[PDB]
RNA sequence: UUGACCUCGGAUCAGGUAGGAGGACCCGCUGAACUUAAGCAUAUCAAUAAGCGGAGGAAAAGAAACCAACAGGGAUUGCCCUAGUAACGGCGAGUGAAGCGGCAACAGCUCAAAUUUGAAAGCUGGCUUCGGCCCGCGUUGUAAUUUGGAGAGGAUGCUUU
RNA sequence: AAAGCUCCUUCGACGAGUCGAGUAGUUUGGGAAUGCUGCUCAAAAUGGGAGGUAAAUUUCUUCUAAAGCUAAAUACCGGCCA
RNA sequence: AGACCCUGUUGAGCUUGACUCUAGUUUGACAUUGUGAAAAGA
């Protein structure tokens, strides 16, 4: 049971790459490589009203 | 250097129950909490400075106020206790200036208490009156009552005509005349005392 | 108060008259059994100062001790393992004969709490010791504050495992730094010193 | 085996002084 | 990882004193030169101090408010007088200063 | 108190507080003779008399031998200074004897 | 002769208690060897395995005969760090803390040593009509007051149940 | 009837085969500074312990041992439930 | 994979003024150990 199981990152590159994330989710051509089906989307990043 | 030459994996420890112990001690801390309220989860204490050379720059939370810190603030050491204010008989107060913080420490706090009559139909004239039993309250004497600058600051501005002269012969040649002086003491009254004896067999 | 008088004569070891009186009740001690109730403390200030009360429940019962050192029980008083420079002769048993005195008396009256014991007389061969014991089934021991601490089921046989004053002693629980390995329990020291600790994120 | 609960609630005198002059107060501390 | 390691690639192919009970809070004093004096300073008025915006204020730095016993004398100070609360200063270190138009007095 | 000089070495170095004079605590008030407690040990020393070492140190200092007994009193008892305060006791032991006598 | 104590007994006397199980954890006692040191009586394994006694839901420890040398901290316990450091060690393989600091949790108290002496005011048990009464324990001291943080004796004027 | 505060001339009892010393065994990082136990000796009243190098002298700083209770944070290859 | 030969950081049994210990035995001191006398001395 004290095998390694979790494993420590830097706080530094765990916002970097939560950054990177945003970032990509931005970009509609990286969410066809996804593959998510977001032909039909009018908007990317898509936002809706908070009064909805 | 590893020390792995005794039975070690019998005694091996491991921490998977760490989310688990904390969660438990957020549950004890909140039955806690509704069980002490409206009174706040901990109690109040003293400013002290922390022993040695290395850490008395810095001040912290003691144990408890003295007696002589009670006593000048006018909180008796039965009624200290039971209003939320801990108490610490083994601490002294060997200088004015902590003395002096933690009895005006005390009067903030009493100031700042509201006193609940033991029986609400007949209020006592130490107790607080219905009309002034009502105000936003604090349930954390770490967070109000804390240690607000621990260190002394650091960054102080003088003007130019009140900058020091400086003591005479230099700073490096103070520590070492001070330095010089502390080892040589001793031999100096050993030196004084036997002309102080010579002067007194031939005067 | 006479017992003040009691304790600074009791002091006075190697007068005539506590000589004289430890020298005939060592032999009347040893003319009686090794373990027996004595119906009230021949040391009433030590008794009193180490929580004897004259009420009913207290019980106190002198106990003899052979005195020395330890023999390892292996036939013909030999080992045969790795040499160890030493006889059977000059083995130190790690507890007091006053607490091997408790246990024997314990084993005799388990019914009861040892709460303390005292030295009372010794000799070439034995030491003797006083043992004062409470009654946690009777009702004036039950009904007194400060006392029914012992009627507790946690307080079963406290010489057992070395809670009475001499057990403290033998364990050697004492604040400070001559006491840093067992202060708070030896064995549990060692486990704490040596217990791997690994951390998730390690 | 176990004590009873009103010889668990013996308490002595002067804690029984003690608690009645000064008993644990109800108190709240302004912010 | 396993699959990362090699053993699979060779798959099928196998002096001086004794100082009793030391406390190391005695000889505690972390040193600081006089090149990193004045990073003590915050950036504003540190800014400031080296523009030259202030001609007749003099700063007061506290080494043991940040952690530091002695001064030291590596480097140099520009001409800008700077007094300095110290409990151990080296000799260069107090005339180095001394020449930047600053004093350094002594605190315990 | 002597006020502290406001260095870190030499003589009275520390930093400069304002010291205070504390009323005497009672723990420390341990080792103090009391009336009752002299009455008590006189009287039981009346009662008791000497042990058999002691009697043997009055003997060496009524023959005069101060440093045999202090050394027989060092022997007996394992402390030099617990040696000294045993012989100056039974100085005035014996001073209280003679002038009874 | 009749009694009163003291001590030691008897009783299928009236009322109660202990044994054994379990034993992962806990408190102690006792206690190896393989192994590592070229071998090996120091050492290491290890103050461990086996063995024995004793509790609980935790146990134990615990409110300083402490740490410190500071501008002083302030019961105990556990985590991080101190620190693989101070220190110990044939012919060296190795062994190895503690103060301070941050945190989790915090809680303080009871006796003996005093004459209530203008009143043993204290307590077990039996019978009860449940108001109490007896047999006793106890002055070789049960109540109340005091525990060093003090307290005791006075003076003082207000507060609390 | 108890209880707290304030001031004070005064008083102020505080644990003995115990502390400590030597020795032997064992243990410790404390094989110059550790603890425990056995044996021998055996204390004192501003006294006693401690202040990690033996001793003497003069000081200083800390507590107040040899009687006792007490939850929580801590451990958990046994039992029950999940 | 017997026997025989050779090697081992070899294991085990036995012996001896081999080494270090030890049971047992012997000797000395201390405590258990008290009470008096008659002398010799300091």
């Amino acid at each position: 049971i004290w095998r390694k199981w979790h494993v420590k990152i830097n706080q530094g590159q765990k916002r970097f790459a939560t950054a990177s994330a945003l970032a990509a989710s931005a970009v509609a051509p990286l969410l066809m490589a996804r593959g998510h089906q977001v032909s039909t989307v009018p908007e990317v990043p898509l936002v809706v009203d908070s009064a909805a | 250097n590893n020390h792995f030459r005794k039975h070690w994996q019998r005694r091996v420890r491991c921490h998977f129950d760490q989310p688990g112990k904390k969660v438990t001690r957020r549950l004890a801390r909140r039955a806690k909490a509704a069980a002490l309220a409206p009174r706040p989860v901990d109690k109040l204490r003293p400013i002290v400075r922390c022993p040695t050379v290395k850490y008395n720059r810095r001040t912290r939370l003691g144990r408890g106020f003295t007696l002589e810190e009670l006593k000048a603030a006018g909180i008796p050491r039965l009624l200290a206790p039971t209003i939320g204010i801990a108490v610490d008989h083994r601490r002294k107060n060997l200088s004015e200036e902590s003395l002096a913080a933690n009895v005006q420490r005390l009067k903030d706090y009493k100031a700042r208490l509201i006193l609940f009559p033991r029986k609400s139909n007949k209020p006592k004239k130490a107790d607080t009156p219905k009309d002034q039993q009502t105000a936003e309250t604090t349930t954390s004497l770490r967070t109000s009552f804390g240690v607000e600058q621990p260190l002394a600051p650091g960054f102080t501005e003088i003007s130019k005509s009140e900058i020091p002269a400086g003591i005479e012969g230099g700073a490096y040649r103070a520590l070492r005349k001070a330095r010089s002086d502390a080892r040589l003491v001793g031999v100096r009254e050993k030196r004084a005392k036997e002309k102080a004896e010579a002067e007194a067999n031939k005067k | 108060g006479a017992l003040k008088y009691l304790e600074e004569l009791s002091k006075k070891k190697q007068s005539d008259v506590v000589r004289f009186l430890l020298r005939v009740r060592c032999w009347e001690y040893r003319q009686l059994n090794v373990i027996h109730r004595a119906s009230r403390p021949s040391r009433p200030d030590k008794a009193r100062r180490l929580g004897y009360k004259a009420k009913q429940g207290y019980v106190i019962y002198r106990v003899r001790v052979r005195r020395g050192g330890r023999k390892r029980p292996v036939p013909k008083g030999a080992t045969y393992g790795k040499p160890t420079n030493q006889g059977v002769n000059q083995l130190k048993y790690q507890r007091s004969l006053r607490a091997t005195a408790e246990e024997r008396v314990g084993r005799r009256c388990s019914n009861l709490r040892v709460l303390n014991s005292y030295w009372v007389n010794q000799d070439s061969t034995y030491k003797y010791y006083e043992v004062i014991l409470v009654d946690p089934n009777h009702k004036a021991i039950r009904r007194d504050p400060r006392i029914n601490w012992i009627c507790n089921p946690v307080h079963k046989h406290r010489e057992c495992r070395g809670l009475t004053s001499t057990g403290k002693k033998s364990r050697g629980l004492n604040k400070g730094h001559r006491f840093n390995k067992t202060r708070a329990g030896r064995r549990k020291t060692w486990k704490r010193h040596n217990t791997l600790s690994l951390w998730r994120y390690r | 085996r176990r004590l009873s609960k009103e010889d668990a609630s013996r308490v002595l005198e002067k804690t029984k002084k003690r608690l009645t002059h000064f008993p644990q107060r109800k108190y709240a501390v302004k912010a | 990882p396993t699959r990362f390691s090699k053993t699979r690639k060779h798959r099928g192919h196998v002096v001086g004193m004794r100082h009793f009970h030391l406390l190391r809070n005695h000889y505690w004093r972390p040193s600081i030169n006089i090149d990193k004096l004045w990073s003590l300073v915050p950036s504003d008025v540190r800014e400031q101090y080296l523009s030259g915006q202030k001609k007749d204020t003099a700063p007061v730095i506290d080494l043991l408010s940040h952690g530091y016993a002695k001064l030291l004398g590596k480097g140099r100070l520009p001409e800008i007088p700077v007094v300095v609360r110290a409990r151990y200063v080296s000799a260069e270190a107090e005339r180095k200063v001394k020449e930047a138009g600053g004093v350094v007095e002594l605190v315990a | 108190p002597v006020e502290r000089t406001g260095l870190i070495r030499g003589l009275n170095k520390g930093h400069k507080t304002t010291r205070r004079v504390l009323k005497e605590r009672p723990s420390r008030r341990k080792g103090a003779q009391s009336k009752r407690t002299q009455f008590v040990r006189s009287l039981i020393r009346e009662v008791a008399g000497l042990a058999p070492y002691e009697r043997r140190v009055i003997e060496l200092l009524r023959n005069g031998k101060d440093k045999r007994a202090r050394k027989f009193s060092k022997k007996k008892l394992g402390t030099f200074g617990r040696a000294k305060r045993k012989c100056e006791e039974l100085q005035r032991i014996i001073a209280e004897s003679r002038r009874a006598h």
